């Protein structure tokens, strides 16, 4: 559920999500990573645990057309910076 | 575009995630390779329109731009064919989709701080190059 | 200045040519006030008092001796200066917050009361709506969504990507 922005998730909202205690949300992790569903990293001066992803799911209807919604947002940036490319580099471009 | 040769191969099991089995054709990666012979006679069959083998900037810049409409247009099939699943025309295939969504998860994120400051590093080392 | 090698210089235009100068800082407009100082023979800079003032009120504006102005305010010859002394009053309250902006983050009323020459809480609730600075949780006006660090987290790639654009075609450019 995060933003894929702000992939970092900290210590409180996960011990009042799972209902565990702050000094068990690290080894929940450590567990997650070691399995391998998870290819983050834990930090514990912030204890902000960094986040990637290598294990999908699966998907339903309004979240595919929010995905393809952003899909066209990621399309219409590639043309317009090929757009202005290939405007730009006119006569280099031969 | 490019690669005018598709490969497929007939593959048959049980879908594994409990699905009603078919015939299927699984597609397999092809590419366009030469032998000597062919490639001589290629060529000098073109001998017209070859471009520099060294490539030089216009033809780097082109190829920069042919990537970024091949790009486009891939994104564009994606689109439509997750536009025709999400209407509905097309079954949800519930598999590979993640997949997309796996290249979904890969952007690299630009504008954080320490890859910000190294790009721009890199590019002040080849500017003062320039 | 075209008929001066004939006709004679009664007091009058120094007044008015001080309150020209003084017009200016009415207007902030300190660069015309310097080239029309320049203007003026320079004996009379220092000697005129009707010149004197102005200059000597823009010289203390300069130096940010804001009290100075202030103090000397009462060294007016003429209600004609009053006027533009007024609005020199207003300018420089103006230029004075103008600089609190600028240098400054956070700013205490009490203080601040003693900075901008208020004797009334009131008129800077003037300035607090004209201005409209924020008021922060401690009754401290905060400035640090003035000068910000933007454009430090974002590439600007597209202006980069179409200088180098640039210098491919003029690398490549026949001429």
């Amino acid at each position: 559920t995060r933003p894929a922005n702000h992939r970092q998730l900290t210590f409180e909202e996960i011990a009042k999500s799972a209902k565990i205690t702050v000094n068990e949300v690290e080894l929940l992790v450590m567990k997650a990573l070691s399995v391998g569903l998870v290819k983050g990293s834990i930090d514990e001066v912030d204890k902000r645990v960094h986040m990637t992803w290598v294990q999908p799911r699966v998907l339903d209807l309004q979240q595919i057309k929010g995905m393809k919604d952003r899909l066209e947002f990621w399309c219409t940036d590639v043309k317009s910076m090929e757009m202005l490319v290939e405007h730009q580099a006119h006569d280099i471009l031969t | 575009l490019g690669l005018p040769t598709e490969a497929y191969i007939s593959v048959e099991e049980v879908h594994d995630d409990g699905t009603p089995t078919s015939k299927t054709f699984e597609h397999v990666t092809s590419e366009i390779g030469a032998e000597e012979a062919e490639e001589v006679g290629v060529e000098h069959l073109l001998r017209d329109i070859k471009d520099t083998t060294v490539g030089t900037l216009s033809q780097r810049i082109t190829n920069q731009v042919h990537g970024l409409k091949g790009l486009n247009s891939k994104l564009l099939d994606i689109r439509s064919y997750l536009e025709k699943v999400a209407t509905g025309k097309l079954p949800i295939n519930h598999q590979i989709i993640y997949q997309l969504q796996d290249v979904f998860n890969l952007l690299p994120d630009v504008s954080l701080q320490e890859f910000v400051k190294a790009f721009y590093l890199k590019t002040n080392d080849q500017m003062v190059v320039v | 200045f075209d008929y001066k090698e004939q006709l004679p210089e009664s007091a009058y235009m120094h007044q008015l040519l001080g309150l020209n100068l003084l017009f200016l800082l009415s207007q902030n407009r300190v660069a015309e006030f310097h080239t029309e100082l320049e203007r003026l023979p320079a004996k009379d800079i220092q000697t005129n008092v009707y010149i004197k003032h102005p200059v000597s009120l823009e010289q203390y504006l300069m130096e940010g001796s804001y009290n100075k102005v202030f103090l000397a305010k009462g060294n007016i010859p003429a209600e004609s200066y009053t006027f533009f002394i007024d609005i020199l009053l207003d300018t420089i309250r103006d230029e004075i917050a103008g600089c609190i902006e600028k240098a400054y983050e956070k700013i205490l009323f009490t203080e601040a009361t003693r900075i901008l020459f208020f004797n009334t809480p009131k008129k800077m609730t003037d300035y607090a709506k004209k201005r409209g600075w924020v008021l922060g949780p401690n009754n401290y006006y905060s400035f640090a969504s003035q000068q910000q660090k933007p454009e430090d987290t974002t590439i600007p790639s597209t202006e980069l990507a179409k200088q180098v654009i640039e210098y491919a075609r003029q690398l490549e450019m026949i001429v």
